C-alpha cells in the first residue's frame, strides 16, 4: 500500500 | 501503472431511484496485507473532491447509507439505494494498493429529462469592438438535453475551426437543461474580407442542423 | 477539526515557476503523507507527487520529468509544491490532500484542500472590455461579451441583480494570455426595447465596473 514501509 | 476504467462515463439519474457505477482496474487491488485500498470519491460542482468510501466498502463519517461498495478483485461497485439532489456530481475510484496510486476517469451524475432542442441566438461584432480591431461572433445554444451538441462555424461556406472559443454550463437548477456559448474571435481584417457567418447547432434532437445565419453586408 | 489551507489562486508568466502552499492544522503535521493532484479544466484528477512531512522524503510523477519538486516546513505545518518551467499544460486547480500515516494507509484521501487555481499566462493585470449582444418571437436573447481581461474573476449581473431568471453566465476560458467570457439573458420581447437592459460587469483586481445597456442594434 502506498505510503507503507 | 494500474488503470482505472469507470463505466458509464454519464449516468443520468432520477430523483428517488436507484444508481450503480462501476470501477474496474488492470490489476489486482488485493495488497499482501489481505486489504484492498479502493475508496470511491464524490466531486459536486465548485467542491474539492470528497471522500465517501474506503477500503472497499467502508463509508466516512456521515455518508448516508443509501451509498453502498462492493467488489472484490479487479471489479468495484457503488449504489446509490435512491437518488438524492446532493448526490449529483462526479465520483472517482481510486487505489492506494500499487505504486503510484491512480485515479480512476470518473462517472457523471446528472438528471434524465426529456429531450429540448437548442434555442440558437447569433449575433455579429459589436461597433465597439470593431473600432478597437477585433472581431468576435457569439452563437448562443440555450436550455437544450442532453448535453452533447457540437457546433460548427461557416464563413462564406467553408468550416473554421481557428480561433472558437466554447463554454458550457453545469446542469440548470430549475429546469435541467445545458447551455453553451461559442465565440468566433478574428481580427477585423479579416473579418471584413468575408461576407456570411454561420454557426450550425447539431444535436440529437433533429437530424438536420439548427443554422443561425447572417451576412455583413446587411 | 483538520484543515488544509491553500492560496484561491496564483498567476505566472510561461517560463516561470510557481510555489504553492498547503497549510495544515488539527492533526500532527509530521506522522501524514501529504499529496499534491492535478485537475485541468474539464478533465479528472492525477496524482502529481507526494512528501512525507516526518523526514521529507518525496514520490513525483514520471510525466512531470522532474520539474515540479515538493517541501515542507515543519515549523508552520506547511507543505509546499514548487513547478518550473510553466507552460499552459500546467494552467489547473491543484488540491492539496492528506494521506495515511507509515504504518496505516486507510486514511488516504480523508482530507482535501480548496485547490489552488494557477493560469499561465503572459498577462499582467488587465481591465475587461465589455461588449453588448443585441439582435442582428415571444421572447428575445440579449447578451454581453467580456474579453480580454485578466485574472479571474469577473462578475456579471443583469440589471444591477434585478433581473436573474433566464440568465446563463458562461465560465471564462483563458485564450492566448487573456480570459474570455459571455452572458445570456431572455426577456419577453413586449419588455424589451421597451423597458431597459444592462450588464453589469465587475473586475476586482483592476477595481473595474463596467455597465453596458442593451440597446437595439442598427
Amino acid at each position: 500500500a502506498v505510503g507503507l514501509g | 501503472d494500474v488503470v482505472m476504467t469507470q463505466t458509464a462515463l454519464t449516468l443520468s439519474v432520477t430523483i428517488g431511484q436507484p444508481a450503480s457505477i462501476s470501477c474496474k482496474s488492470s490489476q489486482s487491488l488485493l495488497d499482501s496485507d489481505g486489504k484492498t485500498y479502493l475508496n470511491w470519491l464524490l466531486q459536486r460542482p465548485g467542491q474539492s473532491p470528497k471522500r465517501l468510501i474506503y477500503l472497499v466498502s467502508k463509508l466516512d463519517s456521515g455518508v448516508p447509507d443509501r451509498f453502498t461498495g462492493s467488489g472484490s478483485g479487479t471489479d468495484f461497485t457503488l449504489k446509490i439505494s435512491r437518488v438524492e439532489a446532493e448526490d449529483l456530481g462526479v465520483y472517482y475510484c481510486w487505489q492506494g494498493t500499487h505504486f503510484p496510486q491512480t485515479f480512476g476517469g470518473g462517472t457523471r451524475l446528472e438528471i434524465k429529462r426529456t429531450d429540448a432542442a437548442p434555442t440558437v441566438s447569433i449575433f455579429p461584432p459589436s461597433s465597439e469592438q470593431l473600432t478597437s480591431g477585433g472581431a468576435s461572433v457569439v452563437c448562443f445554444l440555450n436550455n437544450f438535453y442532453p448535453k452533447d451538441i457540437n457546433v460548427k462555424w461557416k464563413i462564406d461556406g467553408s468550416e473554421r475551426q481557428n480561433g472558437v472559443l466554447n463554454s458550457w454550463t453545469d446542469q440548470d437548477s430549475k429546469d435541467s437543461t445545458y447551455s453553451m456559448s461559442s465565440t468566433l474571435t478574428l481580427t477585423k481584417d479579416e473579418y471584413e474580407r468575408h461576407n456570411s457567418y454561420t454557426c450550425e447547432a447539431t444535436h440529437k434532437t433533429s437530424t438536420s442542423p439548427i443554422v443561425k445565419s447572417f451576412n455583413r453586408n446587411e | 477539526q483538520v484543515q488544509l489551507q491553500q492560496p484561491g489562486a496564483e498567476f505566472v508568466k510561461p517560463g516561470a515557476s510557481v510555489r504553492m502552499s498547503c497549510k495544515a492544522s488539527g492533526y500532527t503535521f509530521t506522522s501524514y503523507w501529504i499529496a499534491w493532484v492535478k485537475q485541468r479544466p474539464g478533465q479528472g484528477l492525477e496524482w502529481i507527487g507526494d512528501i512525507y512531512p516526518g523526514s521529507g522524503y518525496t514520490n513525483y510523477n514520471g510525466k512531470l520529468k522532474n520539474r515540479a519538486t515538493l517541501t515542507v516546513d515543519t515549523s508552520s505545518n506547511t507543505a509546499y509544491m514548487q513547478l518550473s518551467s510553466l507552460t499552459s499544460e500546467d494552467s489547473a486547480v491543484y488540491y492539496c490532500t492528506r494521506g495515511g500515516t507509515t504504518f496505516v494507509a486507510e486514511p488516504w484521501l480523508a482530507y482535501w484542500g480548496q485547490g489552488t487555481l494557477v493560469a499561465v499566462s503572459a498577462a499582467s493585470t488587465t481591465p475587461p472590455s465589455v461588449y453588448p449582444l443585441a439582435p442582428g418571437n415571444s421572447m428575445v436573447t440579449l447578451g454581453c461579451l467580456v474579453k480580454g481581461y485578466f485574472p479571474e474573476p469577473v462578475t456579471v449581473t443583469w440589471n444591477s441583480g434585478s433581473l436573474s431568471s433566464g440568465v446563463h453566465t458562461f465560465p471564462a476560458v483563458l485564450q492566448s494570455d487573456l480570459y474570455t467570457l459571455s452572458s445570456s439573458v431572455t426577456v419577453p420581447s413586449s419588455t424589451w426595447p421597451s423597458e431597459t437592459v444592462t450588464c453589469n460587469v465587475a473586475h476586482p483586481a483592476s477595481s473595474t465596473k463596467v455597465d453596458k445597456k442593451i440597446v437595439p442594434r442598427d
